[PDB]
């Protein structure tokens, strides 16, 4: 389970993101870091994972994996939509605590 | 249940029986041509339509005698599934590997020896480190598009190499493979059980397992020693004779005695239980058999009756006796 | 109007007459070869260029006699449109379905029996649940690119399956189908009228309807009982005889008497009105006919004269008599 | 009329959006939810629907279908342009009333 | 010179825009509305026009053609960069006057 | 300058001489086979390598006699450029148009009549409104990929149709056309001069013009009336005789007298000036000639000497005399 | 070493940028301007350079080459992330000094 | 080390020996057929499998005698690598260049003269300015897909043209080239050493160098003058004789005396050191040799023994003597 080298394409409502597998398998307890949980979104005809979800929220989700654990909400996205995206992608309790600490009232 | 019960090879449209007949050591070597014709007639009359050969077996001569049966009895081409394997073609440097030149020349020579126009599946016998994957996938797509084959598959590849071949085929709009040939018996369980279901659920690649009786070990004929006219007593099989007569072989024979007690309780024989144990899951599409005479083939066909008797209690008892279940 | 008035099959460039001749029960079965040659000569001399057969009709033998007419009279190949249908090829497991192997082998065997180099359209006779759509579309594109066919179409498919085939063909840069064969007469109106115009307006798939006289029911010959030398009195057609002699058949015969009164008011016969009723809309490109002798074919050709007399009042009166107009 | 499973590609002036058909047929009285009204924008050579219209306004239109009925104007889009887009895509009177209530003066 | 029906693809540094020809030929005195002036940017291998220029400025340029003549500067683009883009695409003197009137000091 | 001075056909790699020989009315009709062989030998010995025919000329018979020259004299295939045109193939409905079936069958029949394996360019003779552009471009790409042709082009198409064919070919990764055949002489100047340079500068499509002497009008032989053994006095050419003997023909003859005075001042003849006037710009790659005997061909070849004498003053004087320069 | 004419495709986490080679070789001492330093990011199967990095920061990096040397931070990107991107792409000491002068406290 | 030590040609799957035999001046010209058969037998018995010819050598006649060896001795086709080069095919205008027509016709004529079905690599002998790159790459992909060749490469192209061919092949999903033929000896060092490693590391294009002895100059036979029966004394090689007898040749002979002193210190001969100097880096896959008799070939094969003796000190001493190392 070295999980390295391969390139992964993620399709969010027509918007395409590309990354490496060793970026994703730094956090094995999330939705994208676990092969058992993301296998139901795979598309065999196009070799990609498809999600029918909110488009501007996924850049912060990808930067959470790329930066090593930093959560920063985008300016044009409200609080509850980003909270629902964090709850869907299963980033954990400490990511929610860091998001509450970074956004004032928490 | 297995033979004259047909299922798809992977997720493709090709339908095969779950027992096949192999063209290793016996054909062109150990047995004669009349015995080979008798074995092929006995296999064809019971509903088996899958026959598997290679270009390295008996310097290709086995392929020749396979053609000499098919042209003789006058069977229809549309009712048979013929597969071939290509890695080794000669002693020169350019006559081996998975390059474009050797794939085209080896498939043409194998079709010339078989007296056929096409095969159904063409396999790569082992991976090639000196060739890029794009050249191999383009050569397989080229020989499919020329009408020399219908499908292609791999053999002894890892999961990363099969996924790389699928990714290269999807990148350049080419043909992905459909099947993988792997070894599977009661003492070799890791690759079929922990690696291949992910590839079956993800990209729909099926499995076609070989050597179900471990070259005759799980049949139970070596409980005393090495009997005459067996595979272990032939010239050039000193490795199998050293494997039988080592210290692990006695523990394997004791476990085989316990499994023979279970199989005699069920009302069958030990090779029938060993063959029907491999087909208990849906990830395995077919099992390739080997036989040396007609009595062995008629005994090995009878695992269809003992396949539906395998409940969860008998499987748990067999896994308790064997004690080599892989963790996943 | 229908025959010797040509129109495009769907939105493609192939132009056909709106009357065709079919190769079901009569050819190779009920009628002889001289009657078949007389029917083909009478159809060809009136401007009909569309002839439709299949590999399952009379164990393929009908296809053989079709070739025995075309090579005999010396007609040009460029003035004919020949179609074939492929699903059933034999009793073995690998000789049926819509896999790549059976499509290639069945088209080669049908071209060998027809003594031809190519057909114009090759149809899939029914959908296949065991095969992926990508394999079927790739096999059809392969047999078009080898010069064995010009176009391909479907038969008895639903709208979702045709849309899936179009989407798969547009995804991998392949060839989409052009036509659909459906059943359409006065007592079977749903699929042609409420489902197929959306596919014609969206992706340009045309319709080629079959059985316009409901195997002879709407001709009106069964008003008393079962006459001799009919299709219902033949061996192996007990289902049609049970369908005629049931309780719904009497209501169908009463409605047929009222429609015969309308057709006798118009100055024609009931089969001519029944044939010309199917061609009143632009979604239908052609109608395939069946005939048992030359008088029936010469009567069925005469619906061209009664086609332009169908105003909206007569159509509304027919829809008031029938009372089975589908809601959309 | 189950209207489920198929993937739909919508092309807004070169910007591509992908969704499912059961997302679109939740609201059958709109332009995108009715097959009779959207059939004049279909492109048969590319298997997509093409609109020659404003690009940043369509993300809120897609999130109206994806969120279940919530209207939120983007920050970089003015009032009258977004009102014209709501009027073109035929979202209804109650969507206009919700947009007026969510934007102050209505 | 009906100039209608055909679809035109414009490539700005990797960002693709699609429009119709009758949208472009409403203003025949500009760079994109004149076939003699835009012919030196055509790429025959890809069937598109390529410009090696600023990416966020072209959405307002396309909305000038699509809206019928309205000029609105994007928020994240400075004054002088947008003025240089208006000068490059040759929108005219009255478009510059409307841009000066819409931006205060003019 | 024109003949034995070679240039690329459009922007492709095919290099042709700027004088070609046509296979209209004379071949198979007006002249005999020995005169045709003499004309082909005289054209080949002066460096002309371009010969253009069609399947509609003399019911195809002209194509037959073209083959009867090429097999007789034993010329190499690699030193010749042969083109054919396909729209009209017979009296049946399916034997005309630009569908896939008629393109494949017409090209096979034309290659059978020419006794050749391939042609260099295959042209579509006129546009087809009943066929989609994608089917035509796919059929042309198919016949190029089977080795039956090398390139393809159009004839009598507008600029929008050529641009649509280019856009369809770039969309589906197919082969675009390379050339357009248009009519161009001193009284037909619009399409070559105001429409085609944009297509040459944009997508690199060249022009190959036909009828440079307006079927013999600009030669000046009709200054008195209709001489015997001319094209206007043949059976079936009443339209040309009515065009000559109308009221516009007298003004054309007066302008031809003034142009003959200019050509006699330059030291040449009027057909040489008329042929060399068409090659003064770089948008025209070649000019197809027609001749009825050897003296006419030997006179028409001599426009190479009068091509470099055309300065801007003589061109401005000719444009002042003609008075039909199109505005752009 | 004329370094002109060819088109270069740069892929930042699925976002594609296209430019010319003479735009890139104006600054030969950077990462993208030197063929020896950018050769380890080349992808031979797709004919592009791939970077697994931050997506909104690269527009300012491309405009630094296209404008002739001007550095302007995007609004939605923080200070330290853009400083790390400037440090990765090796723009030099004077670009860092211009970025410090353009952002106040430097 | 070089011969009977095999390596990949570039990054492809084709494996060649690092010594090859060329088919220039000797074959069909200077030497007889029996000497050519003796040279081919001596090359084949030592493990050399690479043979390189062209269609311009001795008006094609050399290719003919190459076929007359291969059909005579009965060697297997799968153990040989045969390459051909195509630019010049005749005196006509359409018989030269890199257009589609000349590539297809020249490859068919070369395969007809060689009595073969296919070659392994087909090279473009020099770049063509009159043809677009897309047409050349599509023609090479077409002749690979028809089974007339396996791979293709370039010769005397610059780095920008090879990169343009790679970019065009990746744009339209076509086949990129795998190899480049360049000149490389001790007085021609720029292109192999400073330009080609970037193409090898970037897109995996290998190099196959030719003329390692500078047409016999670095062998040292011209230390006095022009001996009889040499290449410089033949008819039609006045340029080589003027190059030898100029003022730079004396400095080259003095440097050759110093290099001969080094090679005599190492225990070898000067041509063996000159051949083994070219294979010291991994960017060069193979070296093509030329020989006039069997003693020269048996001497040139012996550079395998002197290849592993080249340390860094001897390479630095050779670079100090030569003084022409390119700056990078
Ligand atoms: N993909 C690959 O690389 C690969 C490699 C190897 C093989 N294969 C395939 O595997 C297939 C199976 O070959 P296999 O021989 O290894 O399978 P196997 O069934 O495990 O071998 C059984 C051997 O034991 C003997 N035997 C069979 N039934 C018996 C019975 N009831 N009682 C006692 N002895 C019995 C037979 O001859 P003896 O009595 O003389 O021992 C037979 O040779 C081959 O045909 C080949 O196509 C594939
Ligand atoms: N796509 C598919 O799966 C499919 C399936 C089935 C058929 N088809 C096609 O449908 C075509 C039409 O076949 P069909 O026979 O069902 O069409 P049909 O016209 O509805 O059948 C008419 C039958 O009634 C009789 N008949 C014809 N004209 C008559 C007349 N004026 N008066 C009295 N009887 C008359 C004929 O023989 P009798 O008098 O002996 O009854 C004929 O067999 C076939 O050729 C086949 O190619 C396609
Ligand atoms: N793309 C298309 O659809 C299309 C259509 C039509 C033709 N074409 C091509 O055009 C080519 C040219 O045909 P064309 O005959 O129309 O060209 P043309 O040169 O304009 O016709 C000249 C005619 O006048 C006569 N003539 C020739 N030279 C003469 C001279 N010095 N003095 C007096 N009379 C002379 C000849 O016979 P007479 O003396 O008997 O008159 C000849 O038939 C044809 O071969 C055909 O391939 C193409
Ligand atoms: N890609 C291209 O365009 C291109 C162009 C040219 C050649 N090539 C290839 O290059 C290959 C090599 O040809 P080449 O002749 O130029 O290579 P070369 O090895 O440099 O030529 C050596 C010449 O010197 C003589 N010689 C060879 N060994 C000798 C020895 N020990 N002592 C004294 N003389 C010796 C031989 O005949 P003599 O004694 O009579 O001189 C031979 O002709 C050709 O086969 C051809 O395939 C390719």
């Amino acid at each position: 389970q070295d999980c390295c080298g391969e390139r992964v394409v993620i399709n969010i409502s027509g918007l395409r993101f590309e990354t490496q597998l060793k970026t994703l398998c730094q956090f094995p307890e999330t939705l994208l870091g676990d092969p058992k949980r993301r296998m139901r979104y795979f598309d065999p005809l196009r070799n990609e994972y498809f999600f029918d979800r909110n488009r501007p929220s996924f850049d912060a989700i990808l930067y959470y994996y790329q930066s090593g654990g930093r959560i920063r909400r985008p300016v044009n996205v409200p609080i509850d939509i980003f909270s629902e995206e964090i709850r869907f992608y299963q980033l954990g309790e400490e990511a929610m605590e860091k998001f509450r600490e970074d956004e004032g009232f928490l | 249940r297995q033979l004259q019960f047909y299922r798809n090879l992977g997720k493709s449209g090709l339908r095969v029986s779950c027992l096949g007949l192999g063209t290793w050591v016996t054909f062109g070597g150990q047995i004669t041509d009349e015995m080979a014709e008798q074995l092929m007639t006995l296999a064809y009359d019971n509903g088996i339509n899958l026959f598997d050969t290679a270009e390295v077996y008996a310097a290709g001569k086995a392929e020749v005698v396979l053609g000499n049966i098919i042209k003789k009895k006058g069977w229809r081409r549309s009712s048979l599934v013929i597969t071939t394997k290509i890695f080794w073609g000669g002693k020169a440097e350019t006559e081996r590997g998975l390059s474009r030149k050797h794939i085209i020349e080896g498939l043409k020579a194998s079709l010339e020896r078989l007296q056929l126009e096409y095969v159904d599946v063409v396999f790569a016998n082992r991976p090639d480190p000196n060739t890029p994957m794009e050249e191999t996938v383009r050569a397989m797509t080229h020989v499919i598009n020329q009408g020399m084959a219908m499908y292609w598959g791999t053999s002894r590849w890892s999961s990363m190499e099969i996924m790389e071949a699928y990714s290269v085929a999807r990148q350049f709009n080419l043909t992905p493979p459909i099947c993988e040939q792997a070894e599977y018996h009661m003492f070799q369980r890791e690759k079929v059980e922990v690696q291949l279901p992910e590839l079956f659920h993800k990209i729909g690649v099926g499995a076609m397992t070989w050597s179900p009786l471990a070259c005759g070990i799980v049949s139970g004929k070596y409980d005393s020693g090495i009997p005459p006219y067996s595979r272990a007593s032939l010239k050039g099989y000193q490795w199998l004779k050293d494997k039988i007569l080592s210290e692990e072989g006695r523990r394997q024979q004791a476990k085989l005695k316990e499994l023979q007690a279970i199989a005699e309780r069920l009302g069958c024989t030990l090779p029938q239980l060993a063959i029907a144990w491999c087909l208990r899951n849906e990830g395995v599409s077919s099992v390739l058999l080997g036989a040396s005479n007609a009595d062995q083939l008629m005994e090995n066909i009878g695992a269809i009756q003992v396949l539906p008797k395998l409940s969860s209690s008998i499987i748990h008892e067999i896994d308790s006796i064997l004690g080599n279940k892989p963790y996943s």
